[PDB]
């Protein structure tokens, strides 16, 4: 292996404006973009869980 | 130059006072609220046996 | 030293003190600590060249 | 941007914000709780039903109380507002995490709401005890879903405390000793070391339960060679800490606000203040089994736990003592909050008395699980605590929004609030001397007076939490904009104005060594 | 029992509630005696336009509000470990007595001659005798010796319980699998009644105890009868 | 045309808090004694004399006569 | 960067008095009547 | 502390609108729930 | 005289008892005739009139001491709203009593509570002080 | 600590200095009537003169006003102040808050 | 553990005094409290010449050679039983 932190040092440093989280590029978009989708509709299905079992099945 | 209190001030506490003690008065005795007194000075006691 | 025309100065007028004395240091003639009377003088700017 | 503001927010202000706005909506589900109980006791009778939906409504009063109203708003929202201001620092050393510890208070309170929503409820009073907390008493997911909340709620005070004792002890100004901090970032420090040590015992202890409950271990289950007792001491080696993490940064503001309105440039005995706090702190790690003088221990253990627990006594006085010694010859000022500041300290007072009659062992015999308990703890907490927030919320809210309250309204509000809490509570001391037990939905017909009072003084106490809601929409609603404020030489967090710019201390202050 | 507007405790029973009620009454005024001096003190403070502004030194006033409160508090844990040990005393009893709690009424064991057992269920108020007492009574009382040093044995046979007589000054925790000892001593003839002291569940409140001391005598003739 | 007397000019604050910290104390006093006589003492006394000539027999069988017994009718 | 100043530095709007009451209402009113309900709903079950 | 006159005053009448508002959004929803309880226990 | 927002990093003008005298002058910017008697006021104070000195105090302060001493009414519209609120609560308490609350068990009956009362006093409930003790067994009837 | 006299001349020495600015009298004035005390008579006439010298004869009063603020309810201590720096007041032409009509509310 | 308490900012001479004054002796003053009550002459259990104990395989290089070093009558028997 070769030393590439200073690529790497070039790129989460340029001036793009971009926050951290999505500075890699591309992927950090679709990454987050799996990670939100999965949190929201995740809290969706376990809303409906609750109001599932807040109510008798006899 | 008068303010709120100076213009409003004695009606607010007159008023404020009455009312107060009115609805509390009337909520006390008039509306069937067990208060269950002491029986000490107030109850003939009864054969129960 | 300061970036600006003002800088939060806190005095601790006599060490071991608890209580530190807040003020706003001015750009211009030199100010004192409202408690023990000490001179502070802003010296502005730079930092990066 | 309101996204990016809001919901993934790095800033002290702003997620200081979200927890006062948290704990403000908690306080009124916590209030609506508290009504139900006291509807309840206003007869004799049965209102609601037996005694399960009843302790639902007391388990879930006190968890909303505790975890979601005061330590969100002391803590989360005081403390996130005010520490870095205190202290001249940007924001708190984990920015990041801070937002996560306020995050995971919403999901926290929606399983204590999944709780009391599945089943019959979780009736287990906040302690939750075994067996009746078990999964043969108390079969079904709502114990699960308590024990999963308390959890939550857990990681994001530990995370809290991580970030305050960091921020605190890390990114003071190069040239302050801690010994140059304002009391309330003292009372922040020593509480969350409290936090820190004392809520992965409770972990443990609630995690242990969840596999009695589900994995079939049996730590607290008699027939696998368990003990319920080992919970209540698990529980309690939390459980006192926890009152003290309640009433600490009260006490830390109650300092500001007699200082501030004395007309004061420092409170009284600071190095005793410090030392108070500190005493009060590592003591209440050594007292837990006060709450256990029933369960069956050996006389020596409790003459220990007796003696242990009136030491605390000593440092609390000189707190108190100090704060009246900084009212001494100050010019005061008659705003609401030094009138809550006031109430606070006589209250707190006559609260932290009747739990030193509770330290006696013998006489606890008597008085144990009866509402001579119930009396000590809310002058403590509905009057300590509570007053202590109101207090700061008067204080600081110019601070946090730029516009001022109407003094009128808030001097009408405290009045009000006076006159509810002690109407309420005082007369608990009678019902609990006189034998009434605790979690009962129904009593005998000789408690009927005292039951009938003290519901009768909830509804004063509601009145007064409908006004405030009231006395806020009009700050807001008439828009008086602060100008300036008396003694910023000696209360650094109003020094950047009202409300203070979302970046504070870009530059940091400037502070001689000598 | 307590009676309509009682403020303090319910008269004594047994000597050890007795020593409970004066050394209440000992530590109530010192609590009286602090609490008005701090609201006194308050308005002290709070009723003078002479003002001192200026840094005021602590390490004197210090030495006064740390010792005298030392002072109070042991003045008030001499007397309650007095009390404490005293309640522990070795007594050796004349009976034992058994009380297991249940969700939710109370079953009691006289198991020292015979192999007497029975339950105790509160009175439904459907159910009560003109002139009885409201979630108080119950359908089987625990008949005890009066004058006598009983020892009762406490534990539960579901979740927990407390079997507790305010008269008498008890409260023991009913824990499954444990066996708790407390002793009884009544110094007269009567009933005497408590209530279910742990959140057990739905009938909590609904769970109570009820004591009738008689003469030795009449205890023996309703053991026998009680077989 | 009176002259007027030079008046203390020093610790009136002081002066007046040791003043009142000392009749705080007196009434301490004060309230103690009568503490320890209009409840205190009471509370010895009436049950003192409650069981100084109590005859427990005697009361037993004035309740059975009344008929509040389950074991002695 | 985002708004600053008094009425700015908050996740509602104080723009207009009516529509603030309208939220505040909202807010509150929801938190104190949830235990009310979920009493309604536990009596409702059986 | 010193401030402005206020930027949008709000007048006794609206501020009897506001407290009312704000007891009736407290009061009413409770008030139904306690009010329907009976039709609630035994339904 | 008017203050900014934006001049909270600026010493300011407080009126107070133990600060007599503030950081800035009431009044900064003066008229023809203000700076016409700041001029005369460093020429001997007997040639300046009630009225310049007053004037001049007032360039100084605001208010004097007497008048930010002054007691104010404002408690009395503290004392009779809390008053009127509390009156108001019992409105919520009588509305309860009367749609929420049923009938109360029919051990509080008359009758009921004299023979409880009498059943108390045969068992002897507080004999030393409480209840019992309140009642003449001679005699038969409460203690006067 | 010090004696009576010696705090006195160290506050009359104080407002004596010929030089005394605009700051250090406020200073002086508002750290003063922070002490338990109402300073003696000796001390405002030095603090008087140096307003003198200061041409500040709204600050003159001010101090007088303070004074009697200081003694709370001893109504009998500003009337002998007043009493001992009549010279002072007529020397330099300085009339009392009362002769101004500033004592009313 | 992290005790219950705080400063850390930099742990000097003035926070040691601190605990000195505040922790330490406060502690020694308590256990101080504590022994000068519980103390009291305990009653000398009954003498049983027991053979494990009162050991005398040499006699000792003072005294009559009986009697141990910190020999206190009240409470130590010699091999024959408690002394006069
Ligand atoms: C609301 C219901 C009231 C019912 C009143 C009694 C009726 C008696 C009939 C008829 C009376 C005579 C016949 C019966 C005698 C029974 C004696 C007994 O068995 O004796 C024991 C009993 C009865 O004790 C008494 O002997 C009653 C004492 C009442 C003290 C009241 C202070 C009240 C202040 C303001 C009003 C209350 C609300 C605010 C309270 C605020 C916190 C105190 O039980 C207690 O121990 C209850 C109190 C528990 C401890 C609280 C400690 C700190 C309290 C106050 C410090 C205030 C200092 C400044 C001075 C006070 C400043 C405000
Ligand atoms: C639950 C919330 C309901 C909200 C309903 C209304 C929504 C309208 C939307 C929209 C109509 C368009 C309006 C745009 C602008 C205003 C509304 C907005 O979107 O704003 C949204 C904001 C703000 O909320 C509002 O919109 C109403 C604000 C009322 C403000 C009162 C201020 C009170 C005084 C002092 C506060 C502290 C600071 C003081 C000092 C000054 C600041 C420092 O919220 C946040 O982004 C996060 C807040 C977190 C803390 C709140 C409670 C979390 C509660 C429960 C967990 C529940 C578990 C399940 C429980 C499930 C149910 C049983
Ligand atoms: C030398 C010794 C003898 C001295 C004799 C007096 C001499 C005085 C000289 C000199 C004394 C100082 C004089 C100057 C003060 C400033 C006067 C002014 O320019 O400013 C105007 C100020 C003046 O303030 C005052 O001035 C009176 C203040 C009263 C404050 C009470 C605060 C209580 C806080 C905590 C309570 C527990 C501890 C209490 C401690 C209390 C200490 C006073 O503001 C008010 O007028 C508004 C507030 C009034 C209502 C207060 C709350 C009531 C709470 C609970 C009961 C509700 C009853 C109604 C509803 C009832 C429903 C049933
Ligand atoms: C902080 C804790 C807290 C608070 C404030 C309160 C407040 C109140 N509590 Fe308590 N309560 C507990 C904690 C608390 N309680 C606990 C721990 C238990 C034991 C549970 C168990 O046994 O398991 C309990 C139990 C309990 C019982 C005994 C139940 C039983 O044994 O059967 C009763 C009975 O009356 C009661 C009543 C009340 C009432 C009427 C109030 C009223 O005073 C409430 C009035 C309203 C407020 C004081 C809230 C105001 C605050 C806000 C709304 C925030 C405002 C926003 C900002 C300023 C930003 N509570
Ligand atoms: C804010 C919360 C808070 C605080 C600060 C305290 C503080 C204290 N508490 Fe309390 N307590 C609770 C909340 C709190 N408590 C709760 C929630 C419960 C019930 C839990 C449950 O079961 O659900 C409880 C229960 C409880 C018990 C258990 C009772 C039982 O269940 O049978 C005991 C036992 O000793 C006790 C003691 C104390 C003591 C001695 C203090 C001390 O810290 C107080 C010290 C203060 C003073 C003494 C006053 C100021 C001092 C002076 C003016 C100096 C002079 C004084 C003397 C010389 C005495 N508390
Ligand atoms: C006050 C607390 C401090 C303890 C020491 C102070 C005074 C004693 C004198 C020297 C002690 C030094 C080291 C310890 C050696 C032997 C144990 C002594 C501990 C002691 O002092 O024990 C006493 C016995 O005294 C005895 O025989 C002691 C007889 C004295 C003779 C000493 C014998 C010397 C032997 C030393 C061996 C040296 C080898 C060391 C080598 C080091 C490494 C090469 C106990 O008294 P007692 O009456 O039996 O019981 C009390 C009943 N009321
Ligand atoms: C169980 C309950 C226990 C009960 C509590 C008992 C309370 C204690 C009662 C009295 C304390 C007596 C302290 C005596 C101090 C003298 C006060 C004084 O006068 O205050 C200052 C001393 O400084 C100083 O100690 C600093 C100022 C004063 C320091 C002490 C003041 C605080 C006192 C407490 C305030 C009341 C709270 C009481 C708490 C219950 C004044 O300074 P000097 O005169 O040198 O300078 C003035 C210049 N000269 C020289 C020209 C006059
Ligand atoms: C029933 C099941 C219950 C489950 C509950 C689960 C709760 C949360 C799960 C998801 C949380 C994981 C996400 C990662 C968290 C990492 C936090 C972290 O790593 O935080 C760091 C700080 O804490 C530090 O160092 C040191 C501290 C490191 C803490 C790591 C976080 C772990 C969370 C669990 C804690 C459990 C408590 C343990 C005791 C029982 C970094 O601070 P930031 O503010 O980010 O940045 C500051 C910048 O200057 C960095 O350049
Ligand atoms: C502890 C917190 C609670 C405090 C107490 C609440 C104070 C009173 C609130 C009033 O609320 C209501 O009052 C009613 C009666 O006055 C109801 O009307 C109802 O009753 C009727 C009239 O008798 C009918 O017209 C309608 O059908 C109706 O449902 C009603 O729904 C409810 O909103
Ligand atoms: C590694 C470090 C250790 C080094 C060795 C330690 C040395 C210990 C020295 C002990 O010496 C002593 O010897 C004595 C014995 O002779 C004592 O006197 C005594 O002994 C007597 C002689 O018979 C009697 O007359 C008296 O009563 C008296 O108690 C005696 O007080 C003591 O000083
Ligand atoms: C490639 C690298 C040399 C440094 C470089 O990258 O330039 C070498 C040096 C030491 C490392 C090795 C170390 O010797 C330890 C390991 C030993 C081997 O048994 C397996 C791989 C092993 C896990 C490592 C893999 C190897 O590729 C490493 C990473
Ligand atoms: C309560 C706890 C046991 C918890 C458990 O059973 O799991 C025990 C463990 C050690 C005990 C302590 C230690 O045994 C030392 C002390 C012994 C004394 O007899 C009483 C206090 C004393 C300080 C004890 C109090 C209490 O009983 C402790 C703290
Ligand atoms: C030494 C330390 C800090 C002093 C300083 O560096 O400023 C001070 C702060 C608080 C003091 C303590 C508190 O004042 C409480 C106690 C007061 C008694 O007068 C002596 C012991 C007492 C326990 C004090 C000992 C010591 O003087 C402490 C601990
Ligand atoms: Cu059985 Cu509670
Ligand atoms: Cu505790
Ligand atoms: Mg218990
Ligand atoms: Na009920
Ligand atoms: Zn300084």
């Amino acid at each position: 292996f070769e030393n590439r932190v200073a690529e790497k040092q070039k790129l989460f440093q340029e001036d793009n404006g971009l926050p951290v989280h999505l500075k890699g590029g591309a992927t950090d978009n679709i990454l987050y973009r799996v990670t939100m989708t999965l949190c929201l509709g995740g809290t969706l299905y376990s809303l409906y869980c609750l109001g599932w079992a807040s109510f008798p099945h006899k | 130059a008068p303010d709120f209190h100076d213009k409003y001030g004695n009606a607010v506490l007159a008023s404020g006072a009455t009312f107060c003690v009115a609805v509390w008065v009337y909520m006390a005795t008039q509306i069937g609220i067990e208060w269950n007194p002491s029986p000490v000075g107030r109850v003939t006691p009864k054969e129960w046996r | 030293p300061s970036i600006t025309n003002k800088r939060i100065v806190g005095c601790i007028c006599e060490e071991d003190n608890s209580t530190v004395i807040w003020f706003w240091l001015h750009k211009g003639e030199a100010q004192r600590c409202p408690s023990c009377g000490t001179h502070y003088k802003l010296v502005p700017h730079q930092l990066a060249h | 941007m309101f996204i990016n503001r809001w919901l993934f927010s790095t800033n002290h202000k702003d997620i200081g914000t979200l927890y006062l706005l948290f704990g403000a909506w908690a306080g009124m589900v916590g209030t609506a709780l508290s009504l139900l109980i006291r509807a309840e006791l206003g007869q004799p009778g049965t209102l609601l039903g037996d005694d399960q939906i009843y302790n639902v409504v007391v388990t879930a009063h006190a968890f909303v109380m505790i975890f979601f109203m005061v330590m969100p708003i002391m803590i989360g929202g005081f403390g996130n507002w005010l520490v870095p201001l205190m202290i001249g620092a940007p924001d708190m050393a984990f920015p990041r995490m801070n937002n996560m510890s306020f995050w995971l208070l919403p999901p926290s309170f929606l399983l204590l709401l999944a709780s009391s929503m599945v089943e019959a409820g979780a009736g287990t009073g906040w302690t939750v005890y075994p067996p009746l907390a078990g999964n043969l008493a108390h079969a079904g997911a709502s114990v699960d879903l308590t024990i999963f909340s308390l959890h939550l709620a857990g990681v994001s005070s530990i995370l809290g405390a991580i970030n305050f004792i960091t921020t605190i002890i890390n990114m003071k100004p190069p040239a302050m000793s801690q010994y140059q901090t304002p009391l309330f970032v003292w009372s922040v420090m020593i509480t969350a070391v409290l936090l820190l040590l004392s809520l992965p015992v409770l972990a443990a202890g609630i995690t242990m339960l969840l596999t009695d409950r589900n994995l079939n271990t049996t730590f607290f289950d008699p027939a696998g060679g368990g003990d319920p007792i080992l919970y209540q001491h698990l529980f309690w080696f939390f459980g006192h800490p926890e009152v003290y993490i309640l009433i600490l940064p009260g006490f830390g503001m109650i300092s500001h606000i007699v200082t501030y309105y004395s007309g004061k440039k420092e409170p009284f005995g600071y190095m005793g203040m410090v030392w108070a706090m500190m005493s009060i702190g590592f003591l209440g790690f050594i007292v837990w089994a006060h709450h256990m003088f029933t369960v069956g221990m050996d006389v020596d253990t409790r003459a220990y736990f007796t003696s242990a627990t009136m030491i605390i006594a000593i440092p609390t006085g000189v707190k108190v003592f100090s704060w009246l010694a900084t009212l001494h010859g100050g010019n005061i000022k008659w705003s609401p909050a030094m009138m809550w500041a006031l109430g606070f300290i006589f209250l707190f007072t006559v609260g932290g008395l009747t739990g030193i009659v509770l330290a006696n062992s013998s006489l606890d015999i008597v008085l144990h699980d009866t509402y001579y308990v119930v009396a000590h703890f809310h002058y403590v907490l509905s009057m300590g605590a509570v007053f202590a927030i109101m207090g700061g919320f008067v204080h600081w809210f110019p601070l946090f929004s730029g516009y001022t309250l109407n003094d009128t309204w808030a001097k009408i509000h405290f009045a009000i609030m006076f006159v509810g809490v002690n109407m309420t509570f005082f007369p608990q001391h009678f019902l609990g001397l006189s034998g009434m037990p605790r979690r009962y939905s129904d009593y005998p017909d000789a408690y009927t007076m005292w039951n009938t009072i003290s519901s009768m003084g909830s509804f004063i106490s509601l009145t007064a939490v409908m006004l405030m809601v009231f006395i806020i929409w009009e700050a807001f609603a008439s828009k008086r904009e602060v100008l300036t404020v008396d003694l910023t030489t000696t209360n650094l967090e109003w020094l950047n104005g009202c409300p203070p710019p979302y970046h504070t201390f870009e530059e940091p202050t400037y502070v001689n060594l000598k | 029992m307590a009676y309509p507007m009682q403020l303090g405790f319910q008269d004594a029973t047994s000597p050890i509630m007795e020593e409970l009620l004066h050394f209440h009454d000992h530590t109530l005024m010192i609590v009286f005696l602090i609490s008005s001096l701090v609201l006194y003190i308050i308005s002290l403070m709070l009723t003078t336009k002479l003002t001192h502004t200026s840094t005021m030194d602590a390490q004197e006033v210090e030495t006064i509000w740390t010792i005298l409160p030392a002072i109070i508090l042991i003045l008030i844990a001499l007397p309650s470990l007095r009390i404490l040990y005293m309640m522990d005393e070795i007594n050796n009893p004349s009976l034992t007595v058994k009380t297991m709690g249940h969700q939710w009424y109370w079953s009691y064991e006289y198991t020292d001659y015979e192999d007497l057992s029975f339950d105790s269920y509160m009175i439904p108020t459907s159910e009560l005798k003109p002139g009885e007492l409201r979630l108080l009574e119950v359908d089987n009382r625990v008949v005890l010796p009066m004058e006598m040093t009983i020892r009762m044995l406490v534990s539960s046979e579901d979740v927990l319980h407390s079997w507790a007589v305010p008269s008498l000054g008890l409260k023991t925790d009913a824990i499954p699998g444990r066996l708790n000892q407390t002793t009884l001593m009544s110094s007269r003839p009567g009933l005497y009644y408590g209530q279910c002291s742990e959140i057990c569940g739905s009938n909590h409140s609904f769970m109570p105890i009820v004591l009738e001391l008689v003469p030795l005598k009449y205890f023996e003739k309703w053991s026998a009868s009680m077989l | 045309s009176t002259a007027l007397a030079k008046p203390q000019m020093r610790g009136l604050l002081a002066r007046r808090l040791r003043f009142h910290i000392v009749g705080a104390f007196m009434v301490s006093l004060g309230f103690a004694t009568f503490y320890k006589f209009a409840v205190a003492e009471k509370r010895k006394k009436a049950y003192a004399d409650f069981y100084r000539n109590y005859d427990s027999m005697k009361d037993f069988e004035e309740m059975r006569k009344a008929g509040i017994f389950q074991s002695a009718k | 960067h985002y708004e600053e100043g008094p009425g700015k530095n908050i996740p509602f709007s104080v723009e207009n008095k009516w529509r603030l009451l309208a939220m505040m209402t909202l807010f509150f009113g929801s938190g104190f009547a949830a235990p009310f309900f979920i009493v309604r709903h536990q009596l409702l079950k059986k | 502390i010193t401030a402005k006159p206020a930027k949008t005053p709000t007048s006794p009448k609206e501020q009897a609108i506001g407290l009312s508002v704000t007891f009736l959004s407290f009061l009413l929803p409770a008030g139904w729930v306690l009010y329907h309880l009976d039709n609630y226990k035994k339904s | 005289s008017v203050v900014k927002s934006e001049d909270y990093a600026l010493p300011s003008y407080v009126d107070r008892r133990d600060y007599p005298l503030p950081d800035v002058a009431h009044v900064k910017n003066l008229s023809a005739s203000q700076k016409a008697l700041k001029e005369k006021e460093k020429a001997s104070w007997s040639s300046l009139s009630i009225d310049e000195k007053v004037e001049l105090y007032r360039l100084k302060f605001k208010e004097s001491f007497a008048e930010m001493n002054r007691s104010t009414n404002e408690w009395k519209t503290v004392v009779g709203a809390a008053m009127f609120f509390i009156g108001f609560t019992a409105l919520l308490l009588i509305w309860e009593k009367h749609y929420v609350y049923g009938p109360i068990p029919h051990t509080f009956e008359e009758e009921w509570v004299a023979k409880q009362t009498k059943r108390m006093l045969d068992m002897k409930v507080a004999p030393i002080q409480g209840f019992s003790a309140k009642w003449d067994y001679d005699k038969n009837e409460w203690k006067k | 600590h010090e004696t009576d006299e010696e705090f006195d001349a160290r506050w009359v020495t104080y407002f004596n200095k010929p030089d005394i600015d605009a700051w250090e009298l406020r200073k002086g004035m508002n750290t003063l009537v922070g002490y338990d005390l109402v300073p003696e008579p000796k001390i405002i006439d030095a603090a008087l003169r140096a307003c003198r010298r200061l041409n500040d004869f709204a600050s003159a009063v001010r101090i007088l006003e303070v004074v009697k603020d200081k003694a709370g309810p001893h109504k009998e201590i500003y009337p002998y102040v007043i009493q001992e720096l009549r010279p002072t007041l007529n020397e330099l032409g300085i009339s009392t808050p009362e002769e101004l009509g500033l004592d009313k509310v | 553990a992290s005790a219950a308490k705080g400063d850390h900012g930099g742990t000097g001479a003035r926070t040691w005094r601190f605990l000195t004054f505040g922790l330490a002796l406060p502690s020694v003053a308590l256990c101080t409290l504590n022994s000068w009550l519980h103390s009291g002459h305990r009653e000398r259990p009954a003498f049983i010449p027991y053979h494990h104990l009162r050991i005398r395989t040499k006699p000792f290089s003072w005294g009559d050679g009986n009697h141990t070093f910190f020999h206190n009558p009240r409470v130590n028997p010699l091999p024959t039983g408690y002394e006069k």
